[PDB]
């Protein structure tokens, strides 16, 4: 029966998004004429791209026709382009009468809200090139991406571009003070700071974490550790018992401190993460940071290829600690 | 319409990174001029023999050899003389019980030798001993129930018999099941109606057209009756209705499984069903006494296979054929078929070979088999190939089509015989001087990981032909393993690759044959040295020579270097152990295994530790007393050791 | 009046025009000359000619009678489930007179193409009608084919053909047709068909047909492969450890169009051949090998090729 | 019904350690909306006693009573596969990774078959049936393409419980969306303290240094401790303060071939630890078991200066297995280049 809270509390419709000034501008002026070009919004994720374009679809169109008239799709799916291709082909087939009680009626093109697009080979880019000048006049598509570089030349200059900065932390904390204001929940500035931090400025993650956090302590504060355990984020007493591990020097205490990590099911990728983020806001020598963070890249590159958690941090581990014994 | 796409960004004032400037440090602004300038190709003509095997001379009268074989028969003498050498050969085998047969068999042929040698007796098969008598004496029960019910009408004008009216057969492919049943049924005098999956066979139409073979007598009793009507729709002999391949079901048999259910209920006549699938005896729901055909010995099914070659009048070896059965897995068809190709083309390869334990021997059936004759000389051996220095263009050709040939299979061929094909000696399983005796070690040992490590470059870091574990995991796995092959006539579809398969092969192999190459050349110039450390008194032999097992050493080359029956005895092992009712809701698999089959063999051990020191009988009954059914041959097995 | 084309004009009509695979044709040339054929599955690379042995075994063994005797089923016909049980058992079924020794044929061309329901029905009815009818499959990949038609078949094998062969064959046809050429148009050819017979008279017509001599610069031009001489000076490069020339070459191949694929296959095609040492050359396949299968796993750019380049000089400079 | 699931906890009450935890999972499914729980921690943590504890805390007491089905499916490539699966009216627990690379099959048709099934079944309890995926860090890229696609399609009808022993292959859209549960392996005292219960129950009073050197051997795995006090129990009927410890027999088969290549440095020895490790192998052990066996007890004999190179040849060997095919290359491979290494440290 209810909903979750990311597709709850997003803004109803254009120029209720914060911190976006020319976007909204072009998005409401392209809404007053009820022509929508084929956009293209790249940013970071947790910024509002997805927000601003369902907030569009819902100005331009009647909420009863809302659902009806858009479709989202992802490009990563796992049979190629041909059943992308053919759901795109059923959805512009398919014509739905619709009539608005406002006074306006519903434009003719279809919306298709495409996430995801700068994961795509270029020959199912040119493929979707093809499609969508097959549905020039009858669909606007709709790319969402962080990079537009991936995006091959033609979809990228026949598409309206728009670049989505991310929030600052005061106005991501303010939202989150404004969502547990509004759902009950008991919280301090600390939480909602630490959890602005450990989501890495992406209010996605931030709202499910905090929907998560107090789904699973019910009734209760929002604490450091629920939301230290929820995100995934190492503590940083654990870092520095690596840290420190391997300035030891000794071999003994440093698979002790990784049979620790691992016994405590702590995941290698946020170590990885955690270590470079460290490694490279240091002190350490030019040549130290250099071959540190080209292991890293290796072990990252080895598990995301899905090799051994312990190996790899064992490796990784050796690696900076003859890298800063080599010093002493 | 052509509106304007605009970039629209978000392009504050400031930042000091919207608006930036080329560097003004010299490395930057020293752009080297590109040259387009290459090598003109029309004055260069590309000479013959350079990027080919293309010489000027040509090899006249070496190839091309007819053998116009005209083999003389055998006489009594030279023929027992062969008998005598294949029961030393194979002393456990009763080789005196089927020569009158054969040879009665074989007295301008239209048969195959499938059909040609088929046996009439179910005596007359080779292995799976125990399913054969137990076939026969059901058929044997089934025979005198009729006479029974013939006497009772002659008359009249079961939970301890525990006739089951079913057996169900299952076993590999062309261990012969089919032979066994029709060969029970000739000897009994039965009557087969087979049910094909060549046929049509839907529910409705095998239920009208052969319930009242069940249902009822045979009209025709006397006379011709030991012939095989298969089913298709477009002494007194007793029916007996089989189902081959009874796993085989597509969209047009509709409903076969409850046709054949009926069957099973209001039959009074035997049925029998064959079928290679193991996952078909959980599938199917009904009453059946099970029998399983394992996989026949070597040994025996090769000396039958020289038999067959001898009443052919040629003689040869057995290692060959033990190599030719290794290589189709003991399949007696395939084998028997391509011995049939092989015979009745004139041979291969005349080499005398005088053995006590006379005609020139027939070696080299399993080189042919593999097609390595169309690519070596028949001259050429495949070892004394693999052994010498290749340093010709031809050879290196040779080698480059050898290992292609075999890489398609997905088999490594230098790796499973690694031991009998580097420079080393091989044996059977049963101070300054110091100083180079140790570097030659090394030497060698560096070698060996060398090319181990390209081995493992190849296996990790360059395509496979064909994708392995596409259908279940790697080997040596409890999960499942039991894909059956596809039942559909719904064509693949698939959006695979097919430049990188072939492209692959050529890669792997050649990158194979140069690693081998430089691991047995390193190997020779290091032993190049040996005489002197042998003139200087110490021999590191004992530390140079591989031991190997038998098993390997009766094959002329292995096409694995690892004991399959050991890893087929494991998994069965933990999969009749981990069958059982308590155990079966341990899910997480790798979990599962390594903590419970240790300790359960723990367990076992100890029971067995007590037992063997005439303590109380109640200390047996552990197992039994957590409600552990385990069965007591595989408690026996995990009670032995851990090898 | 019609130009029939080489393959189909020059194709050979007995079994000893055949060239390549000496041992499997020699034994079909004795089973045509005696008789009784097995069930036989001919296996191997494309061109190496399969479809042409099996039609001159079908011709030598049944003669007058080919056209009644023997029925053809190639990937174009529908073998299906319903054909397979309907058409082929009734062939099987059908009564013909032979002579003592031939039986029926029914060749079954492609079977790869051949849906494994279709194999599955085929069992029994190859199994048990072989007292008349024979069965004579053709393949590449032998592993499509389920494992009881190979336990029902004699596997043979056919091998990639040497570059005398096609060599020998070619200069048959080129003397049987007065074409014009010199000795690198030979090599130029050659190399084109990697032991591709057809591909090799394809070639040699096309640029016949084109040019009308057969020297390497029409061969090349008509092929239209990037150069050997170029991938060739490549490989002499990257021996000298000369990124900077060998770099110019391929930013001049990549220039022209040349996909990163047939890029990656004639540098292997050319290096498997090159002149230099054993164990630079294994070290040359190796990575050669591991970027062809990065280009295969789906990353092809030009970082890709000049980053093989870079470490193909890397292992000259270090030890 | 050994001790490991005779004695298995079956309410969230129950879990002696973990009780935050646990109160914290009791309260989330008092709201009745839980998602995706993606759980991870090491193998005997209790992943799978805490998700069958809050599956009876969700549902009634009828996912006690399980049944075992085998689903047969076809391929895309037009091939029948057959897999297992442990099943129930409420909810459904199918391993997917026993398919291969073909995994995406058992992904994505299974759950449609619950999703059928569930708009099927009705029962007035709750409007999800939990389909729990064990090891899902196995699965392949595609899969877990498929999987996501799934659970962004079939969120209404089915709710997921994957369990996994790392997040590190899983994709991290993945994780986006699934409840992250850790189970951290339980402290030395927590497996004191559930053996002293467990012998309790059992009649027996074991002594407090026996479980501690129970725990200590167990590496903090609580299923390993457990299966090792009841070969105790079998070995002796007192636990004696003199009670050997049950040691896994192919680990001590392990360390005698840790022995054999640290005692002899020849290809013939390096062929017999080949066979040695052929036979390890053909146990259906999994390959990084016997390269982190491996590592451990050769670390045991090396100085201090060859840990670090031994260490990131064991990663590279490693990754080059995960990578690979046939395991036996890269693990025999790893054997030599440790052979070599040896050899040239020990000779200067
Ligand atoms: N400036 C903003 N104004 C209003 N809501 C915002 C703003 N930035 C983020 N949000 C909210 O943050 C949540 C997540 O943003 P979404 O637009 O759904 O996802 P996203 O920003 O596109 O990032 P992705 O989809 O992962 S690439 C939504 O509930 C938005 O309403
Ligand atoms: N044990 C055996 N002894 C002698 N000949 C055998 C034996 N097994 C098979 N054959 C030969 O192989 C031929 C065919 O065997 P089949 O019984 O048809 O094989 P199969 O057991 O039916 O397996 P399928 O049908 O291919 S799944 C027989 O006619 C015999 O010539
Ligand atoms: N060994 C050969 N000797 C002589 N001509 C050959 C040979 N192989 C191929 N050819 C020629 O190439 C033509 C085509 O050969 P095919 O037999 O059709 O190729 P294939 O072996 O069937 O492989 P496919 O059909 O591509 S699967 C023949 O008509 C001949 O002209
Ligand atoms: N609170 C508890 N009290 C007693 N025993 C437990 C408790 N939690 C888990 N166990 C035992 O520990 C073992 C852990 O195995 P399992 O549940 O499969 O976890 P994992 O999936 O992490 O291996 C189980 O067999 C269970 O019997
Ligand atoms: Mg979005
Ligand atoms: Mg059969
Ligand atoms: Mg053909």
């Amino acid at each position: 029966k209810p909903v979750p809270w990311v597709e709850k509390y997003r803004p109803k419709c254009v120029d209720e998004v914060a911190f976006q000034e020319e976007v909204v501008a072009v998005l409401k002026k392209s809404l007053e004429g009820a022509d929508l070009p084929n956009l293209l919004f790249y940013g970071p994720p947790g910024t509002g791209k997805t927000s601003t374009i369902l907030a569009a679809a819902r100005e331009l169109f009647g909420p009863e026709l809302f659902r009806l008239r858009v479709l989202e799709l992802n490009a990563s799916d796992e049979r190629g382009i041909q059943v992308v291709r053919e759901k795109v082909k059923n959805f512009a087939q398919l014509t739905v009468s619709g009539s608005r009680s406002d006074g306006k009626p519903c434009p003719p093109f279809k919306i298709v809200i495409l996430d995801e697009a700068d994961s795509m080979t270029s020959a199912a880019q040119a493929a979707l090139r093809r499609t969508m000048e097959k549905e020039s006049k009858t669909t606007r598509f709709c790319l969402i991406c962080n990079y537009v570089s991936r995006i091959i030349e033609p979809l990228t200059s026949r598409c309206s571009k728009f670049r989505f900065k991310p929030l600052s932390d005061k106005i991501q904390q303010q939202r989150l003070l404004d969502i547990a204001k509004k759902e009950n929940v008991k919280i301090s500035d600390e939480g909602i700071a630490y959890l602005v931090k450990v989501s890495e400025g992406d209010l996605r993650k931030a709202i499910t974490f905090l929907q998560s956090a107090t789904r699973l302590t019910g009734g209760k504060e929002i604490t450091e550790k629920v939301i230290t355990d929820i995100a995934g984020v190492i503590p940083a007493e654990k870092i520095d018992g690596v840290f420190a591990a391997c300035q030891s020097g000794s071999f003994d205490k440093l698979e002790a401190v990784v049979k620790d990590l691992i016994d405590e099911g702590h995941a290698a990728t946020q170590l990885v993460n955690q270590l470079h983020d460290v490694v490279v806001e240091n002190n350490l020598s030019d040549k130290q940071k250099s071959i540190i963070t080209e292991k890293l890249a290796e072990v990252d590159k080895c598990l995301a290829d899905g090799a051994d958690e312990h190996l790899q941090l064992i490796s990784l581990c050796a690696t900076v600690m003859q890298q800063l014994s080599q010093n002493c | 319409s052509f509106q304007r796409v605009v970039h629209v960004q978000q392009k504050d004032d400031g930042c000091c990174l919207w608006h930036l400037k080329p560097p003004s440090c010299p490395l930057l602004t020293k752009f080297k001029e590109l040259n387009t300038k290459v090598i003109d190709l029309s004055k260069c003509g590309i000479a013959l023999g350079e990027f080919s095997t293309l010489n000027s001379k040509l090899k006249s009268g070496n190839s091309a050899a007819v053998f116009m074989r005209t083999r003389k028969e055998f006489t009594e003498e030279v023929r027992n003389l062969l008998l005598e050498e294949i029961r030393w050969s194979n002393p456990e085998f009763s080789l005196k019980k089927y020569f009158p047969l054969l040879l009665k068999k074989q007295i301008t042929e239209d048969m195959l030798w499938t059909e040609k040698y088929q046996p009439q007796t179910a005596s007359e098969l080779i292995g799976n001993e125990l399913a054969i008598k137990k076939l026969h004496s059901w058929l044997k029960d089934w025979k005198r129930r009729a006479e029974l019910e013939e006497r009772q009408n002659l008359k009249g004008k079961e939970e301890e018999s525990r006739l089951c009216n079913t057996v169900l057969i299952t076993g590999p492919t062309g261990v012969g099941k089919t032979a066994a049943v029709y060969a029970c049924a000739q000897e009994l005098g039965f009557k087969i109606f087979e049910v094909n999956a060549s046929s049509q066979r839907s529910g409705r139409q095998i239920l009208s057209q052969l319930k009242e073979a069940t249902q009822s007598h045979q009209v025709d009793k006397q006379g011709v009756n030991s012939q095989k009507p298969c089913f298709f729709n477009s002494k007194n002999a007793t029916s007996l209705i089989l189902f081959e391949e009874v796993d085989v079901i597509f969209d047009e048999d509709a409903g076969f499984l409850n046709a054949i259910k009926t069957f099973m209920a209001t039959t009074k006549r035997p049925v029998i069903l064959t079928t290679s699938d193991p996952t078909f005896s959980l599938m199917f729901d009904g009453c059946f006494e099970e029998i399983k055909f394992s996989t026949p010995s070597l040994l025996n099914v090769a000396s039958y296979l020289q038999m067959i070659c001898l009443t052919e009048n040629f003689r040869t070896d057995v290692k060959d054929f033990v190599t030719l059965l290794t290589a189709n897995t003991c399949d007696i068809r395939k084998s028997i078929l391509y011995l049939q190709f092989w015979i009745r083309s004139g041979g291969g390869v005349l080499e005398e070979r005088p053995l006590t334990l006379l005609p020139k021997c027939d070696s080299g059936c399993a080189e042919t088999l593999f097609g390595l004759k169309n690519i070596f000389s028949p001259s050429e051996d495949l070892f004394s190939f693999l052994k010498h220095k290749i340093t010709m263009k031809e050879e290196w050709h040779k080698f480059i089509q050898l290992l292609t040939e075999f890489q398609m299979r997905n088999v490594d061929f230098l790796y499973s015989n690694l031991e009998f094909i580097l420079p080393l000696p091989v044996d059977t399983i049963p101070t300054t001087a110091g100083k180079k005796c140790s570097a030659l070690v090394s030497h060698c040992l560096n070698s060996l990981s060398e090319f181990m490590d390209n081995m493992s470059f190849l296996d990790a870091l360059l395509t496979d032909v064909r994708e392995q574990n596409k259908y279940g995991r790697n080997d040596f796995s409890w999960t499942n393993g039991k894909v059956t092959s596809g039942l559909c006539d719904e064509f693949s579809l698939e959006s695979n690759d097919g430049w990188t398969s072939q492209s692959s092969g050529e890669l792997k192999a050649a990158a194979e044959a140069l690693s081998f190459t430089k691991c047995s050349s390193a190997i020779s110039k290091a032993l190049e040295t040996l005489n002197s450390c042998k003139k200087l008194g110490r021999d590191p032999t004992n530390d140079l020579t591989f031991y190997v097992s038998q098993k390997r050493n009766n094959v002329y080359f292995s096409q694995s270097a690892a004991n399959l029956d050991n890893a087929w005895k494991r998994i069965s092992v933990i999969k009749s152990v981990f069958s059982s009712r308590s155990l079966l809701y341990v899910g997480n698999r790798q979990a599962s295994i390594i903590e419970y089959l240790p300790t359960l063999r723990n367990i076992c051990k100890t029971e067995k530790l007590k037992e063997q020191g005439k303590s109380k009988r109640r200390f047996l009954h552990y197992f039994e007393g957590i409600h552990l059914d385990i069965p007591k041959e595989t408690v026996n097995t995990l009670a032995a050791d851990f090898p | 009046h019609y130009e029939l084309p080489w393959v189909e004009k020059y194709r050979p009509v007995k079994l000893n025009e055949i060239v390549g695979n000496e041992d499997t044709v020699s034994r079909l040339e004795v089973f045509a000359r005696e008789g009784n054929v097995p069930n036989i599955i001919i296996a191997g690379p494309p061109g190496t000619g399969k479809t042409t042995s099996i039609l001159c075994l079908a011709r030598a063994l049944l003669g007058p009678a080919l056209k009644d005797a023997m029925l053809e089923l190639n990937a174009s016909n529908d073998r299906g489930i319903d054909v397979v049980r309907n058409k082929i058992k009734m062939f099987a079924q059908q009564k013909v007179t032979l002579p003592k020794g031939r039986h029926k044929i029914i060749i079954l061309d492609e079977a790869d193409s051949m849906t494994d329901g279709a194999q599955q029905a085929l069992r029994r009815t190859m199994e048990i009608y072989s007292k008349t009818t024979r069965f004579a499959l053709a393949c590449n990949a032998s592993d499509k084919i389920i494992e009881p038609i190979q336990s029902r078949c004699a596997v043979l094998r056919y091998t990639k053909l040497t570059d005398a062969q096609i060599l020998t064959r070619l200069m048959n046809v080129i003397e049987k047709e007065r074409v014009p050429y010199t000795d690198d148009g030979l090599e130029a050819i050659i190399f084109t068909a990697q032991g591709d017979m057809r591909q090799a008279l394809n070639n040699l017509q096309s640029t016949f047909s084109g040019f009308g001599f057969i020297n390497s610069e029409n061969v090349f031009k008509v092929c239209d492969e990037p150069h050997p001489l170029l991938v060739k000076e490549m490989i002499q490069h990257c021996v000298n450890a000369n990124i900077d020339e060998a770099y110019k070459i391929l930013a001049h191949l990549w220039h022209l169009g040349y996909s990163p694929e047939d890029i990656i296959g004639n540098i292997f095609r050319v290096c498997k051949t090159f002149q230099m040492a054993e164990y630079l050359k294994l070290e040359f396949i190796k990575e050669i090998g591991y970027t062809h299968m990065k280009i295969a796993e789906g990353v092809n750019s030009l970082l890709q090729m000049a980053g093989l380049l870079a470490r193909l000089c890397q292992k000259t400079m270090a030890p | 019904s050994l001790w490991v699931d005779k004695y298995r906890p079956c309410s969230l009450g129950r879990l002696d350690y973990h009780k935050e935890q646990a109160a914290q999972l009791r309260n989330l499914v008092q709201c009745g909306d839980f998602p995706h729980l993606l759980v991870y921690g090491p193998s005997g943590a209790g992943k799978k006693t805490r998700i069958m504890c809050i599956l009876r805390e969700l549902y009634g007491v009828g996912v006690e009573k399980l049944r075992i089905e085998h689903q047969t499916i076809t391929t895309p490539s037009k091939k029948k596969i057959e897999i297992s699966t442990i099943a129930s009216n409420y909810h459904l627990e199918v391993n997917p990774s026993d398919a291969g690379n073909s995994d995406r099959v058992v992904i994505q048709e299974m759950l449609k078959t619950v999703a059928q099934s569930q708009q099927l079944e009705t029962n007035s309890q709750r409007d999800f049936k939990v389909v729990l995926l064990t090891e899902v860090d196995k699965l392949t890229k595609d899969a877990q393409h498929a999987l996501r696609r799934t659970m962004e399609k079939y969120m209404s009808t089915c709710r997921l419980i994957l369990c996994c022993n790392s997040t590190s292959k899983v994709i991290p859209p993945i994780r986006s969306r699934c409840l992250a549960v850790r189970v951290p392996a339980p402290s030395i005292e927590d497996i004191c303290h559930v053996l002293s219960t467990v012998c309790k129950k059992e009649g027996l009073n074991l002594p407090s240094q026996l479980a501690h050197r129970l725990a200590e051997k167990s590496c903090r795995n609580l299923r390993k401790a457990l299966l090792m006090c009841e070969a105790c129990r079998v070995q002796q009927y007192p636990f004696t303060a003199d009670q050997e410890i049950p040691e896994t027999d192919w680990e001590v088969y392990l360390r005698e071939t840790a022995n054999a290549i640290v005692s002899q440095q020849t290809p013939q020895r390096l062929l017999e630890v080949r066979g040695r490790l052929y036979e390890l192998l053909t146990h259906c052990i999994p390959p990084e078991i016997i390269m982190k066996g491996l590592l451990s007890e050769l670390l045991h004999n090396c100085d201090g200066q060859l840990k670090g190179e031994v260490a990131q040849m064991a990663a590279y060997y490693e990754h080059r297995l995960q990578l690979g095919s046939k395991a036996i290359y890269h693990l025999e491979a790893f054997v030599a280049k440790f052979m070599a290494l040896y050899k040239k440290f020990m000779e200067d």
